């Protein structure tokens, strides 16, 4: 069974391969520069693991100030707490604690794109509002539209008619009077021939 | 099976090692100004999840000792995870959500205004502008819409004066024959001296 | 080309009057709210269950409640993930054919367009053309009230002249001309003025043949002159 | 005449919807999950009947408000309508139209907060010039009937009066006569 260091660096360095792996099967998105340098980065890490980085396996660090309800202490004497090596000929407390390097995180990152992305989708929007509402009230141009017998009467008649019984008339005076100075004619001539006899016998 | 007891302290001093060794490279391949957005930043995310998976299938074929066998070891990741960064800055996020629905409102907005703002100026005209049936309607409204005697009987007079005429030549013309008779028959009974 | 998407979220966006983002959002915000609610309301209305009998179970609930929350938190939220995934590529999606044949329209459209130059500048003509052509057709049909008065009273004037003429020189007469038909009984004037005409002439001859006032008044006081008988029984 | 029916679409946003849901619940409906997050209280007999009465409770109210919840929300948007008229929308637009435009426009926007007023400006000035010319034709048929009826009884005018003119001339030697009663004349008398 055991709880060996050696198997730790089996196990835990053939979770790395297989990480490594998937993550390269997941890069077929070349083109994202963070693909090929997270790669690359990761690639010289198992590297520098494998063939060793500095000391690595078991022991602790300070815990520097606790946090647990399980914080409880008895002893006695028998060796004190002062602890450290000696001895050896030639070559402290041995208290190299923890360290960070804190990152940021991602929902930052969500936020200020959005924002950006907000404003300038909002920004681009009111301005339409902006054109909308003035080229309404101006230019609508109200449209615009604004509109702006033949040769016959009574006298004509009556006048043909009248005409043709004056002509009519007139001839017919004419004739009629003809035979009256006719009849006078006649008339003298007998006057003047109905004395030279009288009679007499 | 395979067997590999941990504690707390190990697991968390391996994790902060592995992040020691990380930091020392990435601040060779590039200078300390952070905050780069999809560059940079997504390298560090990309390697914390990336760590998140090594060791979550680490725990599979390896258990702890401190609690319930593997249990525990993803809130430990998640515990010095969390002792980094993510702090929700409240006021971004609220700055995100007042953006959002901001966004929300002006796009229902410009909606109503490419429909309601043009039909409803054309509504105004169409209105208006159509008083031409005032004047059109007038029209096609309107289009449906719904001594002498003395002179005659003297002309008549005349008429029957020529009639008049007429009887009397007609009863004149026998005479004036039967007289002219008489008088040529004279007037040849001068030239034999009209005697005895 | 844009993006056909960013063209199917712009009329749609347009169409409904509200994202599409904004509908399943509701739905997220709102089933997440039935779980907080649900959470921490079958935590409060179960913390009078906590004892059972003698012993304290105050002290294991609040893990159920932050798992079963969490757990349901992260398959609720990826499970309508994959929804908003399908409505807003079945349900919400438009074919690029159609955007791409520009033959996609919206109820706005009862519009039509083009070179706004060609449709306003035809359009304000024609509709002029229209409106003076109006006009002459109204004052046409004034003429037509002109040559409508015309009409009528041609008939009464040409009615009354002719049953004048007939009720006159017809002899067919209601005041004057009846007198007698005999007159009339000879219609033809013509041949009658001829014929009276020419014997006239004839006769106008006859005396023609001359010897006048003073051939037969100097004949005759010649002829008395040379005297005759005076007197006898 | 009205194509797809209309629905086909918002009938799928109803399953996609509800099978999500139901299809998220199976974690309640299984009381494992519950002997996985209750060792303890879950094996004794009233907790897990307490647990029982309220995972039924939780799928019930759950469900139900849920659904009122999300038709409240179909008439929050009358996506109804919006849905039904999308599919008939684009339907309508497979099928009708063709060759009147020679060449389009990008229907976001090329640049269109006047493009589009002026455009519904200019079509419905069109249907207006359409009703006024029909209005109009309408005065020019009516009018050339007018002229059709007064011209005919014109000429019905002039043909009575020429015809009747040309009855009474039917019906109705100056010179040598006028020599005639001259010579006849020269007599005089005492």
């Amino acid at each position: 069974s055991f709880a060996q260091d050696l198997k730790m660096k089996q196990l835990m360095n053939w979770c790395l391969i297989r990480a490594l792996r998937k993550l390269e099967i997941k890069n077929s998105q070349n083109k994202s520069e963070s693909r090929k340098i997270t790669l690359t980065i990761l690639k010289d890490f198992v590297r520098d693991i494998r063939k060793g980085s500095h000391d690595i396996d078991w022991x602790x660090x300070x815990x520097x100030x606790x946090x647990x309800x399980x914080x409880x202490x008895x002893x006695x004497x028998x060796x004190x707490x002062x602890x450290x090596x000696x001895x050896x000929x030639x070559x402290x407390x041995x208290x190299p604690p923890i360290k960070l390097a804190k990152i940021p995180n991602e929902k930052n990152i969500q936020n200020k794109e959005n924002a950006k992305i907000l404003e300038e989708k909002i920004k681009t929007i009111k301005n339409e509002i902006e054109q909308w509402s003035k080229d309404l009230s101006d230019v609508k141009i109200p449209s615009y539209e604004l509109p702006k017998l033949t040769a016959t009467t009574k006298e004509s008649i009556h006048s043909d008619f009248q005409k043709r019984v004056d002509g009519l008339q007139e001839t017919t005076r004419l004739l009629k009077s003809s035979s009256i100075l006719l009849n006078e004619t006649a008339g003298m001539k007998l006057q003047r021939l109905n004395g030279c006899i009288v009679k007499k016998r | 099976v395979d067997k590999l007891d941990i504690t707390q302290k190990q697991l968390r001093f391996l994790h902060k090692q592995f992040k020691e060794i990380i930091d020392e490279k990435v601040r060779t391949a590039l200078p300390e100004s952070s905050e780069d957005d999809q560059v940079s930043q997504e390298i560090q995310l990309q390697l914390d999840q990336f760590l998140m998976d090594v060791l979550e299938m680490a725990g599979e074929s390896m258990n702890v000792v401190d609690a319930g066998k593997g249990t525990t070891v993803k809130s430990v990741i998640q515990e010095v995870q969390k002792e980094y960064t993510e702090p929700f800055d409240v006021e971004l996020n609220e700055k995100v959500r007042k953006l959002y629905q901001e966004w929300e409102d002006e796009t229902v907005k410009v909606s109503k205004l490419r429909r309601e703002a043009p039909q409803v100026a054309v509504s105004e005209y169409t209105k208006q502008e159509n008083q031409l049936l005032e004047e059109i309607d007038s029209l096609i409204a309107k289009m449906d819409s719904s001594k002498t005697q003395e002179y005659w009987n003297q002309v008549a007079n005349q008429y029957g004066s020529i009639l008049t005429s007429l009887k009397e030549i007609n009863d004149k013309i026998p005479t004036h024959e039967s007289k002219q008779k008489r008088l040529r028959l004279l007037l040849d009974l001068i030239e034999k001296e009209v005697a005895t | 080309a844009t993006t056909p998407t960013m063209q199917s979220t712009s009329l749609l966006t347009e169409h409904l009057g509200y994202p599409p983002i904004s509908l399943v959002d509701d739905i997220i915000n709102a089933v997440n709210e039935i779980m907080y609610k649900c959470t921490n309301a079958m935590e409060k209305y179960l913390m009078q269950r906590n004892i059972i009998g003698k012993k304290d179970f105050s002290d294991e609930i609040k893990i159920g409640t932050a798992k079963l929350e969490s757990l349901l938190e992260n398959s609720v939220d990826k499970n309508f993930d994959k929804l908003e995934l399908y409505v807003l590529r079945n349900i919400l999606s438009i074919p690029s054919d159609l955007l791409e044949e520009n033959r996609f329209r919206l109820l706005h459209h009862e519009k039509l367009v083009l070179t706004d130059s060609a449709t306003r500048a035809h359009t304000d003509t024609s509709i002029e053309q229209k409106l003076q052509e109006i006009e002459r057709q109204y004052q046409l049909n004034v003429m037509l009230r002109d040559r409508i008065q015309n009409t009528k009273e041609l008939l009464t004037e040409v009615v009354q002249f002719k049953k004048k003429v007939i009720d006159l020189l017809r002899c067919d007469d209601n005041l004057t001309t009846a007198l007698h038909e005999l007159w009339d009984d000879l219609k033809p004037l013509d041949v009658a003025v001829k014929l009276i005409t020419t014997r006239l002439k004839q006769i106008y001859l006859e005396n023609e043949e001359f010897y006048s006032i003073d051939q037969v008044n100097r004949l005759v006081k010649r002829y008395n002159e040379l005297r005759n008988t005076s007197i006898v029984r | 005449g009205m194509e797809g029916t209309e629905h086909i679409r918002f009938q799928r946003l109803v399953q996609v919807c509800n099978k999500a849901l139901e299809e998220s619940i199976r974690k309640l409906q299984s009381w494992e999950k519950i002997h996985e997050c209750f060792p303890n209280y879950g094996q004794t007999r009233e907790g897990i009947e307490n647990l029982t009465v309220c995972q039924q409770q939780v799928i019930k109210l759950w469900s139900n408000l849920s659904r009122v919840e999300f038709d409240a929300i179909f008439h929050e948007r009358s996506i109804e309508e919006k849905l039904n008229q999308l599919d008939d929308l684009i339907n309508k637009a497979r099928s009708i139209d063709t060759s009147s435009s020679s060449k389009k426009l990008r229907k976001i926007d090329d640049l269109r907060p006047l493009e589009l007023i002026e455009g519904n400006l200019q079509g419905a000035k069109e249907s207006t010039l359409e009703r006024i010319n029909n209005k109009l034709q309408i005065i020019k048929e009516s009018n050339e009937a007018l002229e059709t009826n007064l011209k005919d009884l014109n000429d019905n005018i002039f043909q009575e009066l020429d015809q009747l003119q040309q009855v009474y001339d039917d019906m109705l030697p100056d010179e040598t006569i006028k020599q005639a009663v001259s010579d006849m004349i020269i007599e005089s008398r005492q």
